[PDB]
């Protein structure tokens, strides 16, 4: 009796919920053709007899990606009018995606999430998936969260925004709209998490030892952190946590929610039986700043709360033993006025591991939701980026001639100035 | 009723114990399983001199095993009779010492001594009335010589009224295993001298010099020693646990063999000592064993108790035999070698009957002298300790954990005040 | 300076301000010059280089921080 | 729960921890492949189910040495990311592994120390090898020990370290980084062994009968040395040292740490059994100044004290008959203000063979490790070669332009100057 419903907006969002409904099909025993040969009723639907149907929406404009996942091996899965596609693309333009051809689909796109969530009885909160630095994926995900806001209320939305790289670009116009999505979903967003891609080929390169990486092998570590992070609510365990559980913990005010996850073990199986995989040796890597799945340094700010999970045959001891260790160590401060910052849980089921990939079976694993001061690094370079071509007032012109007014570029700046003056004002000492 | 706890220190005492406790089990006909399968009826009256009493009718040493390093303890307990001792009694450290006096006595025996002096208070509250301690230990070593002496204060702080006792091996300048053994020994019969109410010296030499003379065995090992050194140590409690014509406890020797406060050094002999092939050839009679037993080559000590007067002298002997013979032989050991006797106190040898002789023997003798002949080793250990402390080699080891020369200084003088003052009754006449 | 003078002081154990160096030479070349290295483990200063003379005088303020040996 | 870690930096580093990982595995049963078909926890570590990994790294800047290891049939035993390699060579030249490309490495071997480390609960303290006549061995060396002396502190660090030897070398560059070496290590390691290659040839020459040895033979018989030193941590033993009592038993100052080794018996199997192998023949063989380890003589300097190994079936007895005779020969002579000089360890495990090798299988053995004032003269030359060179500032462009600067080969020289002084100081009698 408790739902989630996940939607999936823009190339990279369908990109990334086909590699997590990968997963979930596999790790609930479900075929690709949707049938079976009492856990699945978080995603799924029963239909009375025979197939499930997963609680996803796709949406996107450009009907590429679509056709793709109409024809693959999971054409029999998903619902045939759930897959709601456009005809023309925004073409990396926000104001075409929230003021031109957006608004024509996003009445029907509302229409399937009424039809949604009028099935669901124990409704959690809503999942997002969109890819920032792009016009439909940004324009749409804004425009769907400001009409959920109120057609909803209280209920629980979460984002897994990617936010373009600190210097790996690949559009030249990203800053705009990434910016001006954040001011959208700066007031109407209950979590955050920091998704971009630098890091993680780091994270490839250096443990999966992989040298030429693809998109899959991205998608499928974010789906891995999304079935540990929900996890608790479908698996007996423990020491459980709801989603419902976490603006009461990891978010001290209402304007900071932008957080950075990390996981561990990351290992492939060539060398990953020759070590013993202890609790202290994966938490004490999860932690590590290189390990970071954004390329954010947290030596270079405090730490405010961290929420961290963990799956397997753990035993809480073992994990008391190993926060403790990590509070005597010098390198990793906390802020003054936060004693304690450990959230922990503990599940049973161990990771499942989907076949062709790149990581291996262990029967431990840790993911870690951590809230730290450090993340203005990437709202100044964002901002300083911005800044260079909004001085010569450059690509404006696409963005004057879809609607939009000469003036909302300003108020972006003025809070993305606002969110950087409370980040420093927080973080000092009384 | 009036029994004793055991404490043993460092390696060389746990090797000691090791087979002190294999001879008084084989002595009181315990299995190494714990269960009892004697002969004889006053094998049980007093066994709680030594031993408690366990559900399931099994008996369990009070003995506490301390060392500042866990291998010699891990290897005694793989030995026959091992499993008598209780898992809990067993301390030990993470470190070690490395036969540095300093680590074993103020930074590391310092924070570990709380856990041994835990068991140590609860071993003797609970016995129903308390004889004394007996304490095994070697001045050779680091750890040994620093915690055992530190317990040794500990204990007299808290029991000042109750006996204590002390075997102790001193390193001879013969057979030397340890460069820094002056050090230690130096350091330690400072302390020693002011808080143990009787102490008993034991020389590797003069076990090596008895095994090859004596016995006539080819090929010595730690073994034979400690089997020696453990038929004197059980000589000495015999009557406390065994009837006998003349009782004399540990108390009533205390009185009778140390006339003032600060001489209680003793060199002590066990009789009779034969060889296999000539075990035949010997009749056991009251002249055989007295005449072995103050042999001078049959002490347990290098020191030539022919170099100094006894000031008082101990015989304790065991079997049926008739006191008349053992009192007359007694004076006749008297009026023969008057010249080292000191003449003002006359009648200066105890003698004390048991009627229980050890198992496989008729009749045996311990002897216990104090004499003024010891007083060649205190010299030649303060001679070692001044030509080595004049170059202040290896003293960095020692002030770099907060000790001092001064330390040193009054050692060395106390030491050899305690020289002088010993044979100052030598030479003293009435 | 504070955040600055807070992660010297929890990596060095002291430091040695050096001030008013004044360099005595028994032959100077009168058309070289000459400059001071100032070296620890940790590090090294320079001062300017200065013409040579009977005495020369270097003006500056040189930090020299320690973790262990006092040289 | 008593580990230890060793670090090989450099080619000879790296072929002598190949040459003493082959011994430690034949001598604990481990096949090659990792896999037997509690000793070895001093040197090894379990991984839950199967296979061992042993707690060393391997480092060097040149791959080929690295790319023979993971070739080899050990390639399935160490841990693929501990055998740390570079890219570019530092080509004997000091001042590049020291200052430009052993830092960007430093950082990972660091990282690998820790991860070791932590699992490690009783670590007793660190081994390194390195060969000191070479760039990156000496420079990373240098760099490693002056870094683990600040991030541990007090742990004790042992250095195997191979001297060139007086005429023959391989190189015409080795004194100037020889000496710039041991400037680094001279307040930094706790105890240095005396390994140059002359004597060994000479050794192999005149017992082993081999008149064309290569080094593995020379790393053969280093391997056996470090077995017989560290077999007391993983053997029961009548007498047993560790590694923590050695600055209490052969380091008179601080400054005085360098010593040479000696071992015995070393003979082939064709003329081996034809002589009785007495513990007092090969105790005279082993202090002979022809089986010194370095090419240095006993007879032009005083001794200090003499830590010396048994291992085998040897009885303390017959070690004390023969520490007698040493004593009583006119030819060797100890300090003044040292009475006493031997430390002594006896060990129950006889050596193991290696098949293929060249030692033979033996019931007794013997290795000395002994401090003594002649060593200044592999000072004295090794400082006549510098001083030759460094008179007319010869080689030195190749390491002022590599970061260094030109008043660091001074303060080597002062700092040898006095260390020499020092040894003439501690050698005169009061
Ligand atoms: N992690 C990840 N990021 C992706 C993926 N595909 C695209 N992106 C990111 O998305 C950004 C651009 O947005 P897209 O998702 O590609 O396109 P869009 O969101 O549909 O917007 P439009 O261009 O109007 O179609 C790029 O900067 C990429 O970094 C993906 O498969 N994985
Ligand atoms: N005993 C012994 N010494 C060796 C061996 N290999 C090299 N050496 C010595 O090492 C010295 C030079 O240093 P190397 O170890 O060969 O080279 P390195 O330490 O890696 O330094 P680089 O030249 O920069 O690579 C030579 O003078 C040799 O005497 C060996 O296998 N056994
Ligand atoms: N009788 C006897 N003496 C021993 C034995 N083992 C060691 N010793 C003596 O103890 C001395 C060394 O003491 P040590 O082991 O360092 O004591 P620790 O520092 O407390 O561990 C040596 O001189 C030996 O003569 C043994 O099994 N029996
Ligand atoms: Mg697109
Ligand atoms: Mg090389």
């Amino acid at each position: 009796m408790r739902e989630v419903i996940s939607i999936h907006v823009g190339q990279g969002g369908i990109q990334v919920g086909n590699a997590c409904w990968e997963l979930f099909c596999l790790e609930h025993g479900i075929q690709p053709d949707g049938q079976m040969p009492d856990a699945f009723n978080t995603f799924f639907s029963e239909t009375g007899a025979g197939k499930h149907v997963p609680r996803a929406v796709f949406l996107d404009l450009e009907p590429t990606v679509i056709d793709e996942v109409r024809t693959g091996t999971y054409r029999q899965l998903f619902h045939p009018e759930q897959l709601i596609s456009g005809k023309e693309d925004a073409a990396n333009n926000f104001a075409r995606g929230h003021y031109t051809i957006g608004k024509e689909i996003v009445d029907l796109c509302l229409d399937r999430i009424r039809k949604l969530a009028d099935n669901c009885t124990g409704l959690q909160g809503f999942l997002v998936f969109n890819s920032v630095g792009g016009g439909t994926g940004s324009g749409l995900g804004s425009l769907l969260l400001e009409r959920l806001s109120v057609d909803y209320g209280k209920k629980s939305k979460l984002g897994f925004t990617i936010y373009p790289s600190p210097q790996v670009s690949t559009a030249v116009v990203e800053p705009y709209n990434s910016i001006l999505s954040t001011h959208s979903l700066l007031e109407h967003t209950d979590v955050a998490v920091m998704l971009d891609n630098e890091a993680i080929y780091d994270i490839c390169r250096r443990n999966l030892d992989i040298e030429r990486p693809t998109y899959t092998n991205l998608n499928r570590l974010i789906a891995q952190v999304i079935s540990s992070l929900t996890a608790s609510l479908r698996f007996d365990g423990a020491l459980n946590v709801d989603i419902t559980e976490f603006q009461t913990n990891l978010v001290p005010y209402p304007r900071i929610h932008f957080m950075l996850s990390s996981y561990a073990p990351i290992i492939s199986a060539e060398k990953a039986y020759h070590e013993q995989l202890s609790v202290a040796e994966i938490t004490n890597s999860a932690f590590e700043p290189a390990n970071m799945m954004a390329k954010c340094d947290p030596r270079h700010g405090k730490y405010m709360a961290c929420s961290m999970m963990y799956r397997g045959d753990v035993v809480p001891k073992d994990v008391n033993a190993s926060i403790a260790t990590i509070k005597t160590k010098r390198t990793i401060q906390f802020v003054d006025w936060c004693p304690t910052g450990f959230k922990v849980g503990i599940n049973y089921q161990p990771p499942t591991v989907v076949p062709g990939g790149d990581l291996a079976k262990v029967m431990r694993a840790v993911c870690m939701i951590s809230n730290s001061t450090a993340i203005a690094e990437v709202f100044s370079r964002l901002d300083h980026k911005f800044d260079l071509m909004y001085a010569k007032r450059a690509f404006v012109h696409w963005y004057v001639g879809e609607g939009m007014e000469e003036g909302e570029f300003s108020e972006a700046r003025e809070d993305l100035a606002a969110l950087e003056k409370d980040y420093e004002e927080v973080g000092i000492e009384t | 009723m009036r029994e004793i706890v055991h404490i043993q220190g460092g390696q060389c005492g746990n090797q000691i114990g090791a087979k002190f406790w294999e001879v008084i089990s084989d002595e009181h006909g315990i299995d190494p399983t714990g269960t009892y399968h004697g002969d004889s009826d006053l094998q049980l009256e007093r066994i709680n001199v030594y031993y408690n009493e366990a559900t399931g009718g099994r008996y369990v040493p009070r003995a506490i095993l301390m060392d500042l390093e866990p291998g010699t303890m891990d290897s005694v307990r793989a030995g026959p009779f091992g499993q008598l001792f209780r898992p809990d009694n067993f301390v030990f450290g993470q470190t070690g010492a490395g036969n540095n006096w300093a680590k074993g006595h103020y930074t590391e025996g310092a924070e570990l001594i709380d856990s041994v002096l835990d068991v140590v208070r609860k071993e003797a509250e609970g016995c129903d009335c308390l004889q004394g301690f007996q304490i095994t230990h070697s001045l050779g070593g680091g750890t040994g010589s620093g915690m055992g002496t530190l317990l040794i204060s500990k204990v007299r702080e808290e029991y000042p009224d109750r006996i204590m006792e002390t075997f102790s091996v001193v390193p001879s300048p013969k057979v030397s295993d340890t460069v820094v053994e002056p050090y230690n020994a130096t350091l330690s019969v400072h302390q020693l001298v002011e808080n143990a109410d009787e102490c008993m010296v034991i020389d590797n030499e003069a076990l090596y010099d008895i095994c090859f003379r004596t016995l006539k065995l080819t090929t010595p090992t730690y073994g034979d020693l400690n089997h020696l050194v453990s038929a004197a140590m059980s000589g000495v409690t015999c009557c406390l646990r065994f009837p006998g014509q003349l009782n004399s406890d540990l108390r009533k020797l205390a009185v009778n063999l140390i006339p003032f406060p600060r001489l209680h050094f003793f060199m002590i002999g066990f009789a009779p000592l034969t060889s296999r092939g000539s075990q035949q050839y010997r009749a056991l009679t009251v002249p055989e064993l007295t005449q072995q037993m103050f042999d001078a080559k049959n002490m347990m000590c290098a020191a030539d108790p022919r170099h100094g007067r006894y000031l008082t002298a101990s015989a304790l002997f065991r079997g049926r035999m008739s006191t008349k013979e053992v009192d007359e032989q007694m004076l006749n050991v008297q009026n023969k070698n008057s010249s080292y006797f000191v003449e003002w106190i006359p009648n200066n040898i105890k003698s004390s009957i048991c009627d229980i002789p050890p198992k496989g023997l008729k009749m045996a003798v311990t002897f216990v002298g104090n004499s003024t002949a010891i007083q060649e080793m205190f010299k030649r250990v303060a001679e070692q300790f001044t030509a080595m402390f004049r170059r202040k080699a290896f003293l960095h080891w020692y002030t770099g954990e907060g000790m001092d020369e001064m330390e040193f200084t009054e050692a060395e003088s106390n030491m050899n005040d305690l020289v002088s003052e010993y044979q100052q009754y030598q030479d003293a006449t009435a | 300076n504070k955040e600055q003078i807070k992660q010297i002081k929890s990596k060095y154990e002291s430091c040695l301000t050096v001030t008013n160096l004044q360099l005595s030479l028994d032959s100077f070349k009168p058309e070289a010059y000459y400059y001071l290295k100032i070296r620890n483990s940790n590090g090294s200063h320079k001062t300017t280089p200065q013409n040579g003379g009977a005495s020369m005088m270097f003006q500056g303020d040189f930090d020299i921080y320690f973790r262990g040996q006092k040289i």
